RNA sequence: CUUCUAGUGAGAAAACAACUGCCCGUACCGUAAACCGACACAGGUAGUCGAGGAGAGUAUCCUAAGGUGAGCGAGCGAACU
RNA sequence: GUAUGAGUAGCGAAAGACAGGUGAGAAUCCUGUCCACCGUAUGACUAAGGUUUCCUGGGGAAGGCUCGUCCGCCCAGGGUUAGUCGGGACCUAAGCCGAGGCCGAUAGGCGUAGGCGAUGGACAACAGGUUGAUAUUCCUGUACCAGUUGUUUGUUUGA
RNA sequence: AGCUGUAAGUAAGCUAUGAUCCAGAGAUUUCCGAAUGGGGGAACCCAAUAUCUUUUAUAGGAUAUUACUUUUCAGUGAAUACAUAGCUGAUUAGAGGUAGACGCAGAGAACUGAAACAUCUUAGUACCUGCAGGAAGAGAAAGAAAAUUCGAUUCCCUGAGUAGCGGCGAGCGAAACGGGAAGAGCCCAAACCAACAAGCUUGCUUGUUGGGGUUGUAGGACUCCGAUAUGGUAGUCUGUUAGUAUAGUUGAAGGAUUUGGAAAAUUCCGCUAAAGAGGGUGAAAGCCCCGUAGACGAAAUGCUGACAACACCUAGGAGGAUCCUGAGUACGGCGGAACACGAGAAAUUCCGUCGGAAUCCGCGGGGACCAUCCCGCAAGGCUAAAUACUCCCUAGUGACCGAU
């Protein structure tokens, strides 16, 4: 559906270093492809993509007030470019 | 040997009774034989009671 | 709630008996009301975003709504309140000679 | 505010749906990178999309 | 995988260039304080690698690469176990 | 819920010592130097199993058989990247399920075609560098496997 | 007139152009699960066929369809020729859960009591399996009785701890009469008569549709004349209103004084009631707040009546020549069970097995059996109410509990 696929960017210290090699981190939808994410990114910014990489993240046990339960699941995709750039801030 | 096609005779239970009136359980059965009949053209081998063939 | 947020009101019971004041806020579903200058309380705050010098401060506390009575704006005596059929914006039509509140 | 969505056609309907979905994408990217003073606009857009979709269902029987 | 035909059945062999290639796991412990034993428990846990001197050797004693000083202490130096 | 036994038994195999740091406070945490222990293992890698225990910055109420400034404990943030490795889009063993079928008070039991099912068969990538935490997965160099596009004669069958 | 649940805390906002909130009707509704395209260690994996999309292209995305059985219809079809097994397609229904309740069936214990234990008891109870319905089951006399009878079924009182049954032990235990709640009756088969098809016996034998016909005071067919009207329904998603459930509206009458932090308490002097039930308020309130008695209200959807239409059903008198009235059935021997009734002198009702009637000059019952008299007419179908139960929703109640 190409506009519900990408959720938001990841902004951590390991992801700032990737922006200097032309790599961008997004939390994407669960039930999404390597190929589907690639299509969505090429559609929403007009770039050219080499190589999406993709991971799954486990939920974490948390415990606030004598009530415990897990956070969400997560999907993280890292998008490499040929030559162009996206400006997120 | 489970029922008959035209009546319904099936198996049931009964008692033995042995000369001092002791009772145990027991099976009673009908007298079913396999026969070829013409039920709507094509013959079939069905279980039929001997009382309905009589 | 039979009493509204902008409204002059007199006090029936509780140590501010006979005081008047304009209603400051209405809390339906707990049936309380804040009246101007009526239930003064003294707190003790430590510095936070508002008043980075947290002294001993004084504001009103909500009293129960049945400790209160409406005053006819035009005449000035406390009245029980009734509802009557004007051109169909039913307003509180005061008892004590049928005037609109 | 359906009183205006009922002043349009089923082509401009799908057009404004595209526009609002794109607005949601951009809002969602603002909220993550430290912007978006007015956070009450995310709910408003969700509800305008909901309205277009109900009105389009109603009219096509 | 390799052959042989039967077979619906234009005309695919091979040069260069540039492109495409999905889903699940992947941290860390693992002869152990993270597994099975209610315990930070003298027990148990499949497989590969596993160096030197003297030696038949993966035995024995001392060592290399690597690891460790073990989660109550200080004194005294009786009977008894 | 609280006593007595009673401040008694025990504190779960083993080598430490001193100097200097930190700190409210140190036999027990950090840094050094010498000493001592294992070494077909008490070293390195991995399949189960566990499931965040992993890394960085703080904390000291409880847990830790003493202590604690410390921790596999507590609070906040962060970490797992594959055409080629292991599994699926491949194959079948034991066993299991089984359209029709055959049996049987009911419920149901068995079994043919056809399937599921690795502990076995088949199957294309290597060496080095890099983080606080991943690497045959990221990067560098040089490859390989299956496809797609373009530029380089009778489907009879001798194409 | 405020509001964004618990839920504080802050940040952004919404609302007098009517928010929030409340009742009726709609829309959306991921994935698993009977789970049903194939698979599977539930919430996962892998497809086929069409239409549509991304890309120069392959790879990628979306939407529909695809289990099994039955029951109706075409096509194809054969060991074996004619065609039946089979196969493909279209159509029709099921399938699972529960309210730990109530009902009807199938199969069916033991400890226990007998002061031991076998018949017997516990008990056709517990458990398991099938089928249901809002209730089920039974139901329109092959009946109950005994002169003088009464008329379908169910439930309650009584008969009565009686008559009975019983190692005649432990123990089990009726029914009809009499008094009540509720009340209701109907439809087929057969003879016969027509239309059609086959056997064209061109005899009228086989059948399909429609008519006729439903009983014991015997009834019907059939022939004879009358009438061709009149009494009803347990029927419909048809109209006309009347009510009703699901939000709401309005609703009387008090001030001062003393003691307290605070009065509803005390003391004075008033008022109100078709409302002195109950809850709240800084302590104990008819008169402060919410209510109460009384009066009023529904756009929408669902229920229950009534009256209209539409659909169905229903006639007398006579005759007694002939035809009909449920067959492997009633019944009998053998073996078991159910009846309060344990084989007993054992009628009545069922199941298995073998034998096996009659036809109105008939057939069954009145507790072995016979004769006489009396009451009924089996071997076909359906049916409201009066009775049982409460997972759940509304409104209440208690000489019921009050944190072991």
């Amino acid at each position: 559906e190409l506009l519900d696929v990408i959720k938001r960017p990841v902004i951590t210290e390991k992801s700032m270093l990737a922006m200097d090699e032309k790599k961008y981190t997004f939390e994407v939808d669960t039930r999404a492809n390597k190929t589907l994410v690639k299509q969505a990114v090429e559609s929403a910014f007009d770039v050219k993509v080499a190589n999406v990489n993709i991971l799954n993240v486990r939920p974490k046990f948390k415990r606030m007030g004598k009530y415990a339960g897990y956070t969400k699941k997560r999907r993280k995709a890292i998008v490499t470019l040929t030559e162009d750039s996206k400006e997120i801030q | 040997a489970k029922v008959c096609y035209f009546t319904g005779r099936k198996t049931s239970s009964g008692n033995n009774r042995s000369h001092a009136m002791n009772s145990t359980k027991r099976t009673v059965k009908p007298n079913l034989q396999k026969v070829r009949v013409l039920i709507d053209g094509k013959p079939k081998k069905v279980w039929v009671s001997a009382r309905a063939l009589k | 709630m039979f009493v509204k947020k902008g409204d002059k009101v007199k006090v029936i019971t509780g140590k501010d008996k006979n005081k008047e004041g304009v209603v400051l806020a209405a809390f339906p579903k707990q049936d309380k009301v804040i009246v101007e200058g009526v239930n003064v309380v003294k707190k003790h705050q430590k510095p936070n975003q508002a008043a980075p010098q947290g002294g001993i401060l004084e504001v009103e506390a909500p009293i129960h709504v049945s400790n209160v009575m409406v005053i006819d704006p035009s005449n000035g005596e406390a009245t029980k309140v009734a509802f009557k059929e004007v051109d169909g914006k039913k307003v509180r039509v005061s008892k004590k000679t049928g005037e609109v509140l | 505010k359906v009183k205006e969505i009922r002043e349009l056609t089923t082509a401009e309907m799908l057009d404004k749906e595209k526009q609002l979905k794109e607005e949601l994408f951009n809002l969602r990217f603002q909220l993550a990178t430290g912007q978006l003073e007015n956070t009450a606009r995310i709910k408003e857009v969700r509800q305008s999309i909901a309205r277009i979709k109900t009105v389009l269902r109603e009219q096509a029987n």
